[PDB]
């Protein structure tokens, strides 16, 4: 009994218009909306009980909630404040309590736009050195100059994701730590046998999946507007 | 609030045991669920108890439900690397879909990986690209050494982290450092505590 | 909304001058949200002890009120129901019968 | 040959404002109270705990008053999943216990009704609706049978808790329920002549006008009307032509008198 949410991951500023929508193929009569946030549980926003119902739940103020149909439970943000910055979760479940819960939802809401930045991506290439020590051999990635801190990395072997023998920082680190709004880089390791790296026919490839601007929002400045976007970097194995 | 979990945090070594409680005050309780959440991810279930004395079981993760002192506990035997993660106590108080859920916040486990045969190295990785350009690469270095952000503002160096490769149960930990504006890769990790017995090639 | 049913009676036979205690029986009637009054002269009386609501088995209501009290060739008593049932409240006399 | 009943009724006004009283019965007399404003029963006669421990009784309280909270909280929640096809004002009440018989018999229910008209029971292991009960309340059951541990309780309330329960009472309390209190009668007119019968327990009572030894087959009984003392009152008129109520007699039967009935002539 799947459930889905969109968007998994979401930029916004002050005053703007969210919308979390969680979508539900299980003929579930019942829907629910949750935020988490570090040192709270998970805290009921708004539910309902079928299309055209929205309850409200224990935490309420600032959301509107929306069930047109069956399927979609939509929870409306009309004018976004820092304060609802936060996870979002979806949940779904018939007459049973069993609640069958979404992946979540990453909001955050800035106070302004002025700073957003998509990240400049470059791939390192294994160590001769490390390759004949170890018969290992490790690829880095660096993701930097990007603002705000919402990046997905992943490792990408001849198009199909890897996670064996990745790691990857798990924050950002800060470019100018004295600066206010401080641009961030990201590193990740990615680590294969020699042989596997050696093997010419093998392409390697680190993509950043950023979160930033929609089509829609407004853009002022000079410079290219800082969407949502993947930016990545690619190499081949060689002996 | 009505749920209660605890430790807040803790850290353990690969291979211990460590027991997680939850406390609550919620009325009535009709059912007591575990869940795991690895950072950034999802609510995984890991067991659910409903009985007034009940205990069950899920591989390495054993739990006990006690309704009368209103407590759980969760055994995690033989932690795993994976194991780090946020674990969550919630109380359902019905039996139908006329409850509410009462979430804990949880409890952040930190397992520490067995290094078994460090090797530890600092290598120089080139840009594909633009090959005057580069990172260095302190790595296989066991679990009692620390990386420390570096003396100089316009050098970065990330914290230590731990990659698996699955299929020939090899773990190492890792760290990079790179700058831009004369940085080379012996004078790198000064002013970390690094192994005396450190490969700087060539 | 059904109408309620009242009726007006002393519990020890009534001799003018003595002590006694005088019932009125409020039935089948709902919702139960219901004002019951005893009147002395069309005067509210002060003291009047009520049963605790409770049913019968067709799920009507019924309340039974009581209050001491001194009958005389004078003096007439009542009970006063307003109800959600009735546009205006309905008012039984003892009738010293009963 | 006793039932025992629990009656409860709760009034909801709107969707944060409600109530819910009890009473329960054995027979005609009130064993037990318990208003909104308290949060324990009340006991209305000495023998009311029956032959429960002080422990037994405080655990058995405890699930009632869990319930109560769980009711209140459910009603108005099943009242948001039905919506908007029904709304507050919604008055609910329930009648439970049982029927006790000799031997070791007993049957025990569980009754429910909505709006003034009984929709729902409790019956062998589940919820289910009765004939003519409106088809949209079927959510609301499916919603009520999917939790197995109110359905196990219940089962046990009524299947084992309640007759042990009242076996226990009937003992203890053997003395108010076998007690005989006295009919006083008296006389008026109105022509409608009216003979008053007042004071007698238990409520079997037998009440005839007689010109002599002949019973007047025009009179009629009035409804049986309770006292405050927990005894009762019942009214016999005869309708009449005036000049013929010379030899006419009340005469009144009941098995607190010990054979020598009363007689009040006119
Ligand atoms: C309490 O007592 C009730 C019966 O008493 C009645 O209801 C009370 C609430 C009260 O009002 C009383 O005054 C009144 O007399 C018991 O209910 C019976 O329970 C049995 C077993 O749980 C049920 O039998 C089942 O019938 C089903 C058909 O409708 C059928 O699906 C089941 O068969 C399946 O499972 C059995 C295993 O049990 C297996 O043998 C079969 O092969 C099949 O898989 C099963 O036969 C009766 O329907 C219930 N009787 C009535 C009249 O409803 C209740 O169990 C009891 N509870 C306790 C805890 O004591
Ligand atoms: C005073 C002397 C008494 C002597 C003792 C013997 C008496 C025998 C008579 C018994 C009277 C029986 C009363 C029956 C109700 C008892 C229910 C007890 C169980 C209970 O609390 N359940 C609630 C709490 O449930 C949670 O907690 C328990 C453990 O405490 C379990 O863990 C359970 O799994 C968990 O869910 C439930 O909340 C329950 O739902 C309460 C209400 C149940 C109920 O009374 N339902 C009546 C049907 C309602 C009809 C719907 C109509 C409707 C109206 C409007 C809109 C929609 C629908
Ligand atoms: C709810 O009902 C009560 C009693 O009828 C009434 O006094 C009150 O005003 C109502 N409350 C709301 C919030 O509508
Ligand atoms: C009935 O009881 C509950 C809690 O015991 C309370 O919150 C509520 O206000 C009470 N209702 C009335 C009408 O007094
Ligand atoms: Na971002
Ligand atoms: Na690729
Ligand atoms: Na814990
Ligand atoms: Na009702």
């Amino acid at each position: 009994a799947a459930v889905t949410q969109s968007p998994r991951n979401k930029v916004a500023v002050t005053g703007g218009k969210v919308t979390l929508s969680c979508n539900q193929t299980n003929n579930h009569n019942n829907m629910y909306w949750y935020r988490q946030d570090t040192g709270h549980g998970l805290r009921l926003i708004h539910y309902s009980y079928g299309a055209g119902s929205t309850e409200k739940g224990d935490i309420p103020d600032g959301y509107k909630a929306s069930r047109p149909s069956q399927e979609n439970f939509s929870l409306i943000l009309e004018l976004a404040t820092p304060s609802q910055t936060s996870v979002y979760f979806c949940a779904s479940g018939d007459e049973g309590y069993t609640q069958y819960f979404g992946p979540g939802t990453r909001l955050l809401v800035l106070e302004d736009l002025r700073n957003v930045t998509p990240p400049k991506v470059s791939l390192f290439e294994p160590s001769k050195a490390e390759i004949s020590h170890t018969q290992k051999a490790t690829l880095v990635c660096l993701a930097t100059g990007f603002y705000p801190d919402h990046v997905e990395l992943s490792w990408w072997v001849n198009g199909k994701e890897v996670h064996s023998g990745v790691c990857t920082d798990p924050q950002p680190l800060k470019e100018q730590p004295a600066l206010n709004d401080s641009r961030y880089s990201l590193s990740s390791r990615l680590r294969v046998s020699a042989t596997f790296w050696q093997n010419p026919r093998n392409h390697f490839r680190c993509q950043v999946q950023f979160y930033g601007l929609s089509e829609n929002d407004e853009w002022t400045q000079d410079r290219a507007k800082p969407v949502t976007q993947i930016v990545s970097a690619e190499a081949w194995g060689r002996a | 609030t009505q749920v209660e979990q605890s430790p807040q945090s803790l850290v353990v070594r690969q291979g211990e045991n460590c027991v997680l409680q939850c406390n609550y005050s919620v009325t009535p309780d009709n059912h007591l669920r575990w869940f795991k959440q690895d950072t950034g991810k999802g609510l995984v279930s890991l067991t659910v108890l409903v009985d007034q004395k009940d205990k069950t079981s899920n591989g390495r993760y054993s739990a006990t439900l006690d309704k009368d002192a209103k407590h759980s506990t969760l055994h995690i035997t033989a932690t795993l690397l994976d194991d780090t993660a946020t674990y969550i106590c919630v109380v359902g108080d019905r039996g139908s879909a006329l409850g509410r859920l009462h979430f804990g916040a949880g409890t952040q486990l930190i397992v520490i990986p067995d290094i078994q045969n460090p090797d530890p190295a600092v290598y120089q990785l080139r840009d594909s690209k633009s090959s005057d350009k580069s990172v260095c690469l302190f790595t296989d270095f066991d679990s009692q050494t620390n990386v420390s952000q570096s003396k100089d503002s316009d050098v970065y160096i990330t914290d230590k982290c731990v990659l698996d490769m699955r299929s020939m149960d090899f773990k190492s930990n890792s760290a990079v450092a790179w700058s831009n504006k004369d940085f080379a890769c012996a004078n790198a990790f000064n002013n970390s505590i690094i192994p005396e017995d450190t490969f700087f090639p060539s | 909304q059904k109408t309620p049913q009242i009726q007006v009676y002393s519990r020890h036979p009534p001799e003018n001058g003595k002590p006694n205690i005088l019932n009125c029986y409020v039935t089948q009637f709902h919702p139960p949200h219901i004002e019951i009054q005893m009147l002395k002269n069309g005067k509210k009386i002060p003291k009047v002890e009520m049963s605790d609501m409770s049913f019968s088995k067709d799920w009507s209501f019924y309340i039974l009120a009581h209050t001491e009290f001194t009958p005389t060739e004078t003096d007439t008593y009542a009970c006063r129901v307003k109800h959600a049932s009735m546009a205006e409240p309905k008012t039984v006399y003892w009738d010293r019968d009963m | 040959n006793y039932t025992f009943r629990c009656l409860q009724m709760s009034s909801f006004a709107n969707r944060s404002w409600s109530r819910t009283d009890s009473v329960v019965w054995l027979g005609d007399l009130q064993t037990h109270r318990w208003s909104n404003d308290s949060a324990t029963i009340s006991f209305t006669k000495p023998w009311s705990q029956g032959k429960l421990s002080n422990q037994q009784w405080e655990k058995l309280q405890h699930m009632f008053q869990v319930y109560r909270v769980s009711f209140t909280r459910d009603i108005q929640e099943l009242v948001k999943m039905m919506s908007p096809k029904e709304d507050y004002p919604i008055e609910i009440q329930l009648s439970a216990g049982c029927e006790m018989y000799p031997g070791n018999a007993s049957e025990s229910f569980l009754h429910v009704a909505f709006q003034g008209k009984y929709v729902v029971r409790f019956w062998g292991t589940s919820w289910q609706t009765v004939p003519g009960a409106p088809s949209w309340l079927d959510l609301p059951i499916k919603v009520l049978n999917a939790d197995q541990g109110t359905s196990a309780t219940v089962q046990m309330l009524l299947n084992d808790t309640c007759p042990l329960f009242v076996r226990g009472l009937l003992e203890a309390g053997k003395s108010d329920l076998e007690k005989q209190e006295k009919p006083v009668a008296w006389l008026s007119s109105v022509r409608q002549l009216v003979c008053h019968v007042s004071g007698f327990y238990p409520k079997p009572v037998w009440v005839m006008w007689m010109r002599g030894d002949q019973e007047q087959q025009g009179t009629h009984r009035g409804d049986f009307l309770p006292n405050a003392d927990e005894t009762w009152y019942l009214q016999a008129t005869l309708d009449v032509e005036a000049g013929e109520e010379a030899g006419l007699a009340c005469r009144v039967k009941h098995s607190s008198l010990g054979g020598q009935d009363i007689i009040l002539y006119w």
